[PDB]
């Protein structure tokens, strides 16, 4: 024929995906990515973390020496995974401020124990008891030194244990609180009076208050546990009279890495990172919502079970252009253009603008993919009795991060998935200029996309077109003829 | 998308609470679902906008809520006029409505 | 404000039918029209929509190519023609007062139907 | 003539809104919409949630039995509305970590108490004071049983209660800190000594602490007020040789969305899914500039004391076109177009391109009204005394979450007021774009957003060409024998 | 010749600097700045805020009356520093709560103290030892008086001090902890006994603890340090048979902008409204990388070491115009033409279209620079003691309130840097549709940013071009000869 049509337009899908955008709550796009990791491999795995699998024993029967957790000694973690099958299987005890003792040792990380030599005269050491059985037979706490009278005398004891180290000695310590006022005499042959431990900063004395309690293990008395931390250069000074459960040493305290998980999840092989609760997970997803109790390098928390990112362009789902609707037929490309002229129909991609879409998406997912931020030791999430007034704090920290963060989420799927959608109709715009400045005044603009070439066009001018190559002067006069009938 | 009418209240009598609800495929914005009744040779008419909201005359007691993917309409107390099928709508982007199977409230 | 349908029809398969919806109360460009059909039993299926304002549609997917909108500003009416009528098409086929149109929507009512049409009743075969 | 000017337009306003925007600081757009709400109704509703009036009296009056709350007992709650005319009527008592048990019960949202059978042989039960008249009577505080020696004699008490329930039990006790030595002889006959309430998983033990004290309703005593929680299968043992405040039974601990309000705000009829401390406010805008303090469905609080979201176009106010200036003399849209040709001046909107412009801001809008997030019992925000460290942690976690919700809002609002104008801006430009494609040859673009057609075009002419149908081959030859004189 | 070539574009500079975008991470930009201060000048400036050199005092220190803080009797600040050289030279005590006492002074933000005649009789007043020398004599705290027997006897204290004024008082008071029974008897001549001091509101009791401690300065007692705020209205009692180290008045508490920090930096003569630990920094930039720990109108602390704001043209270095590159040799403005024509090759710069760049560029400047947020009292930051639970929620709050203000800042700035690009790219355009659609028909686009214009074009042509005065209706028949060749 004399006349030729050039349309311009981009590849379409059969069946798209809804994303979100500023303007849209459901634009359907060829393709998108999930940002949010709603689910984990059920595993915690044992590298590249030091993790210490807690068994039967919690981090606190750990540190005290319970008969049943022998096998914790002296170990190190990254971290301690406690199980909620844990129990205590010895002499009872309660710690005020359970949670910062427990909290200080996981930040520690380590059970690393150094035995000291106290003097301990005129007493008798390495009281046992029935409730604390080590090898059939009547034991303790390994890390405590149960101190009773000796031939019905406990004199009063004034022991010195200087700080001569270049680290923080942890001391863990206790005071005996016997059933009847019968068991304080057998046991000490006086009066409760009271135990004050000191150092050259700090002072705490606490009074053994004999009575009934409910027996737990039949035990009617109880150990409250105490510690004290002494400072390089510092003294320890222990005075007590009686119902001292002393110290045999001390714990290092140095600061790292560890922490402290509540979790059943086997302990599995792999490397990951990140650690939850629920298992390893993948930290390649900027968000997560499997859990709030995180190690590691892990993604956000968020409340959305799904965000999705827009990798390609708006879908527009069915010659004719990019104006009308978008082409599903083209599989080798994003954007092309499509032939009729004296020879027939023809397609082809074009390459450059595609790759300059996807350059600028995968800039995008690389800002947006493996930039997780690492987190170790932090505060407790779940809680399984009522406290109060600081529970209620951190219950509130918590809740005010996650809405921060699921709405620093929402707000930036949304700002992608605009800027995605701006962006590649914004390279289909520049496309169709450069075709039409390419053919200057040889054709006309249909209104669809559409290029009217007013001259005989074989495909060797519509490949020159295509690639850039296309000489106006030639075609000049007759395109001009044809067009405006000179 | 599609709506899953999951009928809870197919025989229920006056003065009992009602539970009849509504669970979208997927999640939608509380301001675009609505609850219609449908009395027996009757047209629809409309009684709650968005999540909660009453629209024209109605009885206090039709006072629904919901959120997410699951809505329910909660029908506080029933009299026997209230028997009819409940038809839960959502609508989407386009200028488009779907509704759901439709639960029939009868004695 | 009323919006009053045609009367019954019956039809044989093969035919079109053309459904009227006259409104009053209210500016009848302010507003779209939906269709929505009520087969016998079975929950009710929505047709589709046409703005008054500007004369924009959108329809069921399942039938795409067969229903036809138009509206009339001058008498304030809506027409839907269904095309190819089958004896599946028996229903009681309604319309009413669709999306806010011409106004910017900041609540929720005008997201909904909130008026009806008495339904026509058209039987097929 | 023999040509026409088909200009394009948008609309205009006499008196605009002026709103933020990314690039500036004050565009004035036509129409704009309040997202902060600054103004409550002034009243507190009863629906949807259930309010429990104080009155006179405070939360933990009511859990004591002050004899002014006579009516609050077994009562339940959503929000515990707390007045600032409440004041204590009964025996002078304080609470140590009193905000701990007020937000414990508060959280708890029920008053409901059982009574227990407690064997109390040996003392005498029910012990009054003249601080507490209930009914023109001495008596005592309702849940509260105080012992005192039976004969001159004040045996030890040791008494068990178990927990064979399924649920935690509360239970509430105190000590009597009597003003002198002769009271405490008087009512116990002995030393004060101490007293210890347990259970197999704590402990606590307080002694009395006899002293005079400034006299609160002529009392120069105290009592203090303990708390345990006793878990399902536990068992609470009480050892106590004298000053002891016995429970009468325990309170219930429930999971769920109660909380306490401190408000003087009146209660009325009304349904209001969101309670301030200034009574109830809408819930429709995203945020609010009325209280830090909020319960249920409500607004997230910000600093700003307002914020306006563009619903429309750049106003620019006033033949030209949108190049020019905007046009003030439509009002059946917001686009179209106005004309003068061969029979006269005249315009028509272009409504597709506007209802096209309305549905995104629709969409917008959507987003932000009706999507507000619930929260229920959060942290104390104001505080009547200075206490230390926990108040300023309390202080600084509500500023940050204030200046983050703060910053959020107001870059939420700058970025879609500037994705609104360049929406509008776009759909101006789709509109010219359209029409200038569609004339093709057959006219010129003049500059200020209009065309010259080089050819008669009577109404039906300009209206064809706005609706999309006009032929552009029919009068291609007189436009290009005008354009170019052949 | 008989036509001329009118190139458009815009400035380009030899090197540029590279800055993040939404789209791109390492963009060129003509020009950028920094929006992070990360360097302070060294020194701590004395204005605005009053400032209180601790010297070798502490807080507590000046407020118990350590000799060595005679010169900070009765001094007020706005900010007090604390230096890490501060020691203690008086005798060895103890606060317990000490952060939260800290806390109350340096919010308080005085020393101002008004003695009050207690009637301590019976009793020997102004005790003293050899640990406190204040002038080459024996002393004591000068705010607290170390009550001692009477001949051989110390006799039941029962002082009331009623509050008569119109703001709270502030008590600090303490216990007496003698390292022998020999100092209590020597001391008090009777047995430790207990201390009450209570108010209406309040009662603390503290039992003192003989026992042997660490020396410290040679003394082997311990003075531990307790405070009561008393509200107007209310009265002291104090119950004491024995060692009281009682007060001898009261500091007044005030609310404000005072607050306490430790810093080793020179206080110096200059003028900053935010100061650090590392000294004053400027806070014309919204954030800073200093320090997490600030006073006053600070920038936000973020983690990034640097963010750069473009505040130009991207760069795109080197007749052609924009779409190609840009123009490195223009020294006039950032838009611009050149021309080749009959009279040779010029160059003149459109300062429209730059004017119209600068403002917007100046507008998003003037809504980020110079903005920053006044903060006062905070929480502490940093720790030099494991304290547990609450110290591990403070460096929470703080880790989460810095991970989301450096989000904030990295999404603001890669937002404000795409605005800025698309902006200048949009201007750049509006110029180049202005000049073609001033030339109408007598000129072609030729694909590179370059107009080719049909006719002689002289400078006085060009210029008329570039000021908007062409009239094309003058040159058109020239043109459409040239153009069609009739
Ligand atoms: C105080 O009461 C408790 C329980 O009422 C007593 O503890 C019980 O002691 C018997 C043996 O005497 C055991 O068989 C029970 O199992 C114990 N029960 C509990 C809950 O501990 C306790 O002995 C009493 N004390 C005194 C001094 O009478
Ligand atoms: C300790 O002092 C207080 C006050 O100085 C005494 O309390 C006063 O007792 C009288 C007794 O008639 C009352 O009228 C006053 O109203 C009380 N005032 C206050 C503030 O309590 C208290 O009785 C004294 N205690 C001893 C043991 O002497
Ligand atoms: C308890 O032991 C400490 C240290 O073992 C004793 O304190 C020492 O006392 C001597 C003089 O008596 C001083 O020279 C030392 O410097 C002190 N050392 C420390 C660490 O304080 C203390 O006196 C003993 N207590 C009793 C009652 O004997
Ligand atoms: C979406 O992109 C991924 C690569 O990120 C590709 O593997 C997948 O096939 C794409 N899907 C479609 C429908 O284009
Ligand atoms: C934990 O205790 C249970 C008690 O039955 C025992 O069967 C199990 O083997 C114990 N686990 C370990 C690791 O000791
Ligand atoms: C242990 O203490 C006693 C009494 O203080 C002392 O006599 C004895 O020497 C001490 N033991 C040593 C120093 O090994
Ligand atoms: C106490 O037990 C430890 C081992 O736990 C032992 O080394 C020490 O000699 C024992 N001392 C006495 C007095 O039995
Ligand atoms: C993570 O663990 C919590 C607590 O066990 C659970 O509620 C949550 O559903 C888990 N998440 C997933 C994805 O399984
Ligand atoms: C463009 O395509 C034409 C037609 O095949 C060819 O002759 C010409 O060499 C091509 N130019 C380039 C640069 O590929
Ligand atoms: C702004 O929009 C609201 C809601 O669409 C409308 O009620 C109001 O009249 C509008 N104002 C103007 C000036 O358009
Ligand atoms: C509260 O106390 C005042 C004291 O005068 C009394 O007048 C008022 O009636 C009381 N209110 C209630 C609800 O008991
Ligand atoms: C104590 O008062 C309660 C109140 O009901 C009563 O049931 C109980 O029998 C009284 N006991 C004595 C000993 O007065
Ligand atoms: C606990 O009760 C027993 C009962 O005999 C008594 O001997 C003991 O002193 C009591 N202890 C306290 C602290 O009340
Ligand atoms: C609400 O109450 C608080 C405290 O009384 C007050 O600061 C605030 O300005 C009040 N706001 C309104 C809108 O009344
Ligand atoms: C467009 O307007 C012209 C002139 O009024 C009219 O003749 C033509 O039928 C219209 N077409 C449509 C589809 O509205
Ligand atoms: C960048 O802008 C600053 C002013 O903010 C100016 O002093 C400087 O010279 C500019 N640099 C360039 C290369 O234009
Ligand atoms: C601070 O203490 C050091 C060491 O005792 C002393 O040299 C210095 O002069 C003291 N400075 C002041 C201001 O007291
Ligand atoms: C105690 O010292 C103060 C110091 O000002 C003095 O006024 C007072 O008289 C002294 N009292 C005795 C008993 O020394
Ligand atoms: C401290 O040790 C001495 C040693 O003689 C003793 O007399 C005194 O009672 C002890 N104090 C306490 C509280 O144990
Ligand atoms: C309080 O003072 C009175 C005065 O006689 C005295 O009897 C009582 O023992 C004192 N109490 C204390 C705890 O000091
Ligand atoms: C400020 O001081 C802190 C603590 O000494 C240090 O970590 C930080 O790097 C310092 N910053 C600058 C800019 O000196
Ligand atoms: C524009 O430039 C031409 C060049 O000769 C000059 O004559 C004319 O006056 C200028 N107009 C304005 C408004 O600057």
């Amino acid at each position: 024929n004399s006349t030729a049509t050039l349309c311009l337009g981009h590849h379409a899908v059969p069946n798209g995906t809804i994303v979100k955008t500023i303007t849209n709550d459901q634009i359907e796009v060829t393709n998108a990515t999930e940002l949010v990791q709603s689910s984990s491999t059920g595993e915690i795995c044992d590298s590249p973390h030091q993790i210490l699998d807690g068994k039967n024993c919690t981090l606190i029967d750990a540190l005290l020496g319970d008969p049943q957790c022998d096998g914790f000694q002296n170990k190190k973690w990254d971290l301690f995974v406690e199980r909620s099958k844990a129990y205590s299987n010895c002499y009872p005890y309660d710690v005020p401020d359970y949670a910062s003792l427990r909290s200080l040792v996981a930040s520690s990380g380590t059970l690393e124990f150094n035995n000291e030599s106290f003097n301990w005269t005129g007493v008798t050491q390495n009281g046992t008891s029935s409730a604390c059985i080590r090898r059939s037979k009547n034991s303790f706490f390994s890390r405590l030194n149960w101190l009773t009278h000796l031939n019905f005398k406990y004199p009063a004891l004034n022991v010195t244990m200087p700080n001569n180290e270049q680290f923080d000695k942890l001391y863990i310590w206790g005071v005996h609180h016997p059933g009847t006022d019968k068991d304080q005499i057998f046991l000490y042959a006086q009066a409760s009076g009271r135990i004050t431990v000191s150092t050259k900063r700090s002072q705490q004395t606490v009074s053994p208050n004999i009575g009934s309690r409910p027996r737990v293990r039949n035990i009617p008395s109880r150990i409250s546990i105490y510690w004290t931390i002494v400072k390089p250069g510092d003294i320890l000074l222990i005075n007590s009279t009686g119902n001292l459960i002393a110290p045999r040493g001390y714990f290092k305290i140095r600061s790292g890495k560890s922490s402290i998980m509540r979790s059943d999840a086997p302990i599995g092989k792999c490397n990951s990172e990140c650690i939850t609760p629920n298992g390893s997970i993948p930290n390649d997803k900027p968000f997560q919502n499997v859990n709030r109790i995180t190690y590691g390098a892990c993604p956000r928390y968020v409340k959305q079970n799904t965000l999705k990112l827009a990798t390609g362009m708006r879908n527009v789902p069915e010659i004719a252009g990019f104006i009308e609707n978008g082409w599903e037929g083209m599989v080798d490309g994003w954007y092309g253009f499509r032939h009729q002229n004296s020879e027939g129909r023809g397609q082809a991609a074009d390459l450059k603008s595609t790759q300059a879409a996807i350059d600028q998406i995968n800039g995008k997912l690389n800002r947006l993919i493996g930039k997780t931020n690492e987190k170790f030791h932090q505060i407790e999430k779940e809680f399984s009795e009522v406290e109060g007034r600081i529970q209620d704090l951190e219950k509130y920290v918590e809740d005010t991060k996650i809405d921060l963060w699921s709405y620093n989420a929402e707000l930036l799927v949304a700002l992608e998935n605009q800027h995605t959608i701006d962006l590649t109709d914004s390279e289909m715009n520049k496309l169709f200029e450069k075709t039409k400045k390419q053919l200057r005044e040889n054709a006309e603009d249909m209104g669809n996309g559409c290029f009217k070439i007013y001259h005989k066009c074989d495909n060797a001018c519509i490949g020159s077109i295509r690639n850039g190559t296309y000489d106006h002067d030639v075609y000049r006069d007759e395109a001009l003829n044809n067009r405006f009938q000179i | 998308i599609v709506l899953t009418q999951s009928p809870g209240t197919l025989s229920l009598s006056p003065g009992e609470r009602a539970t009849l609800s509504c669970r979208a495929s997927q999640s939608v914005s509380s301001s675009y679902l609505a609850w219609y009744q449908q009395k027996p040779g009757q047209a629809p008419r409309l009684l709650i906008y968005g999540a909660s909201s009453r629209a024209t005359g109605i009885p206090d007691r039709f006072s629904g809520s919901g959120s997410g993917t699951d809505f329910t309409l909660t029908i506080s107390r029933l009299e026997p006029e209230d028997f009819a099928v409940y038809y839960c709508q959502q609508y989407g982007s386009s200028p488009r409505w779907t509704f759901g199977q439709g639960t029939k409230l009868e004695i | 404000v009323q919006l009053v349908q045609s009367g019954a029809e019956v039809k044989k398969p093969g035919a079109s039918v053309k459904v009227s919806c006259k409104a009053s109360g209210y500016t009848f460009t302010s507003y779209g029209i939906s269709w929505v059909r009520q087969a016998p039993g079975q929950g009710l299926e929505w047709m589709g929509w046409i703005s008054a304002y500007n004369g924009n549609t959108n329809y069921a997917q399942k039938l795409q190519g067969r229903v036809t909108m138009t509206t009339d500003t001058s008498t304030s009416t809506a027409y839907m023609e269904l095309r190819s009528l089958r004896s599946d098409d028996t229903a009681v086929y309604y319309c009413a007062r669709g999306l806010l149109q011409g106004v910017v929507i900041l609540d929720s009512y005008y997201y909904t139907m909130d008026v009806w049409g008495q339904g026509t009743t058209v039987t097929v075969s």
